[PDB]
C-alpha cells in the first residue's frame, strides 16, 4: 500500500539527487523494495548497478542482496534465514519483515495450488515456520493432516450498456 | 384465504372471550387459512390480549408473525398444538426463508423445522405447494429447494416502511435504468450525424 | 374511415377483372397494401416452419394500382423452394378451404401466395419466379409474398416483400432501386440469374378501429412479454448458419486478393457488421433485465 | 373445419368458443352446451367491441355446474389470464400497433 508509493519516492531520488551515483540508503530501500515486488529483473539489475564502493563500505546491502540470490533460486528455508540475519531499523528492517510477510503468503498461496499432498516437513520448510506450528495453522484453516506418513493434504481456495453502445456505433457508424 | 376470511370474521364480530379463545384454536386448525391479519387486528381479540387467555393471542402473534423455532422456544408458555397445526407453522416458517433467499439448502431447513429425514421435509414442502402456499420444485442432489413464489403473511403495521424502502429501491433502478437508455440513443445519435457530416466534409474534399 | 377498405363491393371487383387493366401495363400494380392479420398470421406461419420453407395462400383484392391482402391461410405442401408450382399438390385443399370460408363470410378471393426465406432474405429465386410466372399466366391477378421469419426476429423489424413477375421475352425499364440485403453464397448465384425477371411492389400496413382500441388496451397488459423476450435463444440457429456463410464468404473474398468481384471484404463486412449488431442488440436486452429485475436485492 | 386444420396445425387441439359482446348471458350458455357436446371442458372467451372501459375487453370463462335452489344448472366462473411469449409475434404486434439509427 504505502510501500509501492515510497518506491516510486526511491525510485525519482534515483535519478534527480546524483550527481551520477544516488544514496546508499536509498539504494537499499530500492534494493529490499524490488525484492518485496518479486521484480527480480529488476533487483538483479539494480544490484548490477551499484558501484563497488558503496558494495565495499556498505556490507548491508550485500547482506539485502544475500536473499535476493535465495529468492532468485526461489529456496523458500534459505529466503526465512537471510531475512533473519541482518539488522537495519528504520530504514531496511521495517520492510523485511514486511517480505517476510509477504514470502510466507506467497509460498502458502503456492503449496495451496501446486500440492494435493505435501510432506509435513517440507510444507514447514516452505513457509519457515516449525513443523508444529504450521500443522496447527493449516488443521485450525481446513487442510486435512495425516500422521505416521506425516502428510499434509492441503484444500485449494453506465457501465455495461455505454460499452455496447460503443460496440454498436463503430459496427453501424 | 379469501372465503375463510369472510366465514369467521362473521363469526369474529358475533363471539365472546371463551368462544374467541377456543376459535383462535379452530383457524389455526383449519386449511388454507395462512394469514390471520384481520383476525389479529381485532378489538374482540385485543381484550383477549393480557387476559386470562394471553397464551392463545401470544400464539396468534407467532401464526402471523414468528416462526416455527420461536414457538420451539416458547412451547411452555404457548398453548399445545397438533400435528396440523405444527406442520401449518412448518409452512410459514419455509415461507419466511423463501422471503428470504430463493434457493434453501436442505440443512437450514431441517434445522428451522426441527425435523429429521429428509422425505419428512420433502413431504412437508410438498404438503405447502398443494395447499397454494408455495411454489417451487425441490432439487435431491444438491440438497436444495429451489422457490419460484411464496406468499405474503407478515402484515407489519411499523415495519411497512421497509416495503416502499425496497418499492423507492426499484423505482430508482428504474429511473436510472430510463434514464440510461435516454442517454445511450442520445450518444447512438450524437455519433451517427457526427459521422455523417464528417463523411460529408471527406466527400467535399473529393470535388478538389 | 379507417374500416373503409374492409368493405367487399362484389360487382367492382368482378367489373375490374372484367376490365383487366394488368394487360395494358406490365407495371400496373405497384402498391401491396396488407392486413395487420394477414401479416401476422404468414410470419407466425414462416416461423413455425422453424428452418424449413413453409407456404401459403392470400385472399384478398385489387383496387387500381394496388393489390390487397386480407387474409392467408397455410397450404400442407412438401418441396416449397424445390418443386415448380409445389402449390398445385394442394389444389383440392385450397378449394374446400375457399368454399367453407366463403360459408362463414370470407369474400375475399385467392390474390396470392406466401412462402419463407428461413435466414436468406426476400427475393424470388429460379423455382419462385416458374412458379409465379405460372400464376401469372393462368390465375392472374396474382402476387408473390416472401418472409424471413428468422432476419424477422433477429432484427426486430418484419423482413417482408412482395414480388411481380415479368412476361417471358419482356424488359424491365430503368427503375430498380433494389434495397441491399445480405444473400447467402448458396444462393447469390440463382439470386443474380433471376433477379432482374421480377419487381418489388410497395408494401404497406393496415388494421381496423378496432385492432387500434384492442392493441392499445393488450399493451396495458403486453409490455410484460417486451421484457421477457429472450431473443439470442429463440433463433440462435439463424446467427450460426449465417456465420457458417460468412466464413465462406471471407475465404472468397481471400481468394479475390490473392491473385485476382468487385469488392468482396465491403460485402462480408456489412454482413458480419449487421449479424453482430443484431447480437449486441440481444445481448442489451439480455442487461436491460439484468439491470432491472436482478440489481435490486432486499 | 377440423379435418382441414389438423392437415396445417398438427400438434394443435380444439379447446374452446368465442364470441362478441358484454357480459355472458343465456344465450352464451346454451351455446356453451353445444360445445360442451364436441369437447368435455371447453373455454369461453368473449370480446367486446363496444367497450366504455380502461381494461383489455377480452375475458375468459370456464363452465361450472353448480346447484341452485335444487336445480343442478350450468354458469361461467372468469379466469385469469396471461399474454403469449412469441418472439415474432410480439415484433409482429408492435410492429402493427406502431405503424410509423439501429440503437
Ligand atoms: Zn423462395
Amino acid at each position: 500500500f504505502s510501500f509501492k508509493k515510497l518506491l516510486d519516492q526511491c525510485e525519482n531520488q534515483e535519478l534527480e539527487a546524483p550527481g551520477g551515483i544516488a544514496t546508499p540508503p536509498v539504494y537499499g530501500q530500492l534494493l529490499a523494495l524490488y525484492l518485496l515486488h518479486n521484480d527480480m529483473n529488476n533487483a538483479r539489475y539494480l544490484w548490477k548497478r551499484i558501484p563497488p564502493a558503496i558494495k565495499s563500505a556498505n556490507s548491508e546491502l550485500g547482506g539485502i542482496w544475500s536473499v535476493g540470490q535465495r529468492i532468485w533460486q526461489r529456496d523458500f528455508p534459505g529466503i526465512y534465514t537471510t531475512i533473519n540475519a541482518h539488522q537495519w531499523s528504520e530504514t531496511v528492517q521495517p520492510i523485511m519483515e514486511a517480505l517476510r510477510d509477504a514470502t510466507r503468503r506467497r509460498a502458502f498461496a503456492l503449496v495451496s495450488q501446486a500440492y494435493t499432498s505435501i510432506i509435513a516437513d517440507d510444507f514447514a520448510a516452505f513457509v519457515g515456520l516449525p513443523v508444529e506450528e504450521a500443522v496447527k495453522g493449516i488443521l485450525e484453516q481446513g487442510w486435512q493432516a495425516d500422521s505416521t506418513t506425516r502428510m499434509v493434504l492441503p484444500r485449494k481456495p453506465e457501465q455495461q450498456l455505454a460499452r455496447l453502445t460503443d460496440y454498436v456505433a463503430f459496427l453501424e457508424n | 384465504t379469501g372465503q375463510n376470511q369472510e366465514q369467521f370474521l362473521l363469526l369474529a364480530k358475533s363471539a365472546k372471550g371463551a368462544a374467541l379463545a377456543t376459535l383462535i384454536h379452530q383457524v389455526l386448525e383449519a386449511p388454507g387459512v395462512y394469514v390471520f391479519g384481520e383476525l389479529l387486528d381485532m378489538p374482540n381479540v385485543r381484550e383477549l390480549a393480557e387476559s386470562d387467555f394471553a397464551s392463545t393471542f401470544r400464539l396468534l402473534t407467532v401464526f402471523a408473525y414468528g416462526t416455527y423455532a420461536d414457538y420451539l422456544a416458547e412451547a411452555r408458555n404457548l398453548p399445545p398444538l397438533t400435528e396440523a397445526q405444527k406442520n401449518k407453522l412448518r409452512h410459514l416458517s419455509v415461507v419466511t426463508l423463501a422471503a428470504k433467499v430463493k434457493c434453501i439448502p436442505y440443512a437450514v431447513l431441517l434445522e428451522a423445522l426441527a425435523l429429521r429425514n429428509v422425505r419428512q421435509l420433502e413431504d412437508l414442502v410438498i404438503e405447502a405447494v398443494y395447499a397454494d402456499v408455495l411454489r417451487g420444485s425441490l432439487d435431491q442432489r444438491n440438497q436444495r429447494l429451489e422457490v419460484d413464489y411464496s406468499i405474503g403473511r407478515d402484515i407489519q403495521r411499523q415495519d411497512l416502511s421497509a416495503i416502499a424502502r425496497t418499492l423507492q429501491e426499484w423505482c430508482v433502478g428504474c429511473e436510472v435504468v430510463l434514464s440510461g437508455i435516454e442517454e445511450q440513443v442520445s450518444r447512438a445519435n450524437q455519433h451517427k450525424e457526427q459521422q455523417l457530416g464528417l463523411k460529408q466534409q471527406i466527400e467535399s474534399e473529393v470535388a478538389n | 374511415s379507417i374500416d373503409e377498405i374492409y368493405k367487399y363491393d362484389k360487382k367492382q371487383q368482378q367489373e375490374i377483372l372484367a376490365a383487366k387493366p394488368w394487360t395494358k401495363d406490365h407495371h400496373y400494380f405497384k402498391y401491396c397494401k396488407i392486413s395487420a392479420l394477414a401479416l401476422l398470421k404468414m410470419v407466425m406461419h414462416a416461423r413455425s416452419g422453424g428452418n424449413l420453407e413453409v407456404m401459403g395462400l392470400m385472399l384478398g383484392k385489387v383496387d387500381g394500382e394496388t393489390m390487397i391482402i386480407m387474409d392467408s391461410f397455410a397450404l400442407p405442401v412438401e418441396g416449397t423452394e424445390t418443386r415448380v408450382n409445389a402449390q398445385a399438390a394442394a389444389y383440392e385443399y385450397m378449394a374446400a378451404y375457399i368454399e367453407n370460408a366463403k360459408q362463414v363470410g370470407r369474400l375475399e378471393n385467392a390474390i396470392g401466395w406466401y412462402h419463407s426465406h428461413p435466414g436468406y432474405g426476400c427475393w424470388l429465386s429460379g423455382i419462385d419466379v416458374s412458379t409465379q410466372m405460372l400464376n401469372q399466366q393462368f390465375q392472374e391477378p396474382f402476387v408473390a409474398v416472401v418472409i424471413d421469419p428468422t432476419r424477422t426476429i433477429s432484427a426486430g423489424k418484419v423482413n417482408l416483400g412482395a414480388f411481380r413477375t415479368y412476361p417471358k421475352g419482356y424488359k424491365p425499364p430503368d427503375e430498380g432501386p433494389s434495397e441491399y440485403q445480405t444473400i447467402p453464397l448458396n444462393k447469390i448465384e440463382d439470386f443474380g440469374v433471376h433477379c432482374k425477371q421480377y419487381y418489388a411492389l410497395e408494401v404497406s400496413y393496415f388494421k381496423s378501429s378496432l385492432d387500434r382500441k384492442l392493441l392499445e388496451l393488450l399493451w396495458n397488459k403486453y409490455w410484460v412479454n417486451t421484457l421477457s423476450s429472450s431473443s439470442l435463444l429463440t433463433n440462435a440457429d439463424y446467427t450460426t448458419g449465417q456465420v457458417f456463410d460468412l466464413s465462406e464468404k471471407l475465404e472468397q473474398s481471400e481468394a479475390q486478393l490473392g491473385r485476382g468481384s468487385e469488392d468482396k471484404l465491403a460485402k462480408a463486412t456489412r454482413d458480419s457488421c449487421k449479424t453482430t449488431i443484431e447480437a449486441i442488440h440481444g445481448l442489451m436486452s439480455q442487461v436491460i433485465k439484468d439491470k432491472l429485475f436482478n440489481q435490486i436485492n432486499i | 373445419k377440423e379435418e382441414q386444420f389438423k392437415q396445417v396445425f398438427k400438434e394443435l387441439e380444439f379447446l374452446g368458443w368465442y364470441t362478441t359482446g358484454g357480459p355472458p348471458d343465456p344465450s352464451d350458455i346454451h351455446v356453451h352446451k353445444q360445445v360442451c357436446e364436441i369437447i368435455e371442458s371447453p373455454l369461453f372467451l368473449k370480446l367486446n367491441p363496444m367497450t366504455k372501459h380502461t381494461d383489455l375487453p377480452v375475458s375468459v370463462f370456464e363452465s361450472v355446474i353448480d346447484i341452485i335452489n335444487g336445480e343442478a344448472t350450468m354458469l361461467f366462473a372468469e379466469l385469469t389470464y396471461t399474454l403469449a411469449t412469441e418472439e415474432a409475434e410480439r415484433i409482429g404486434v408492435d410492429h402493427v400497433a406502431r405503424m410509423t439509427s439501429t440503437v
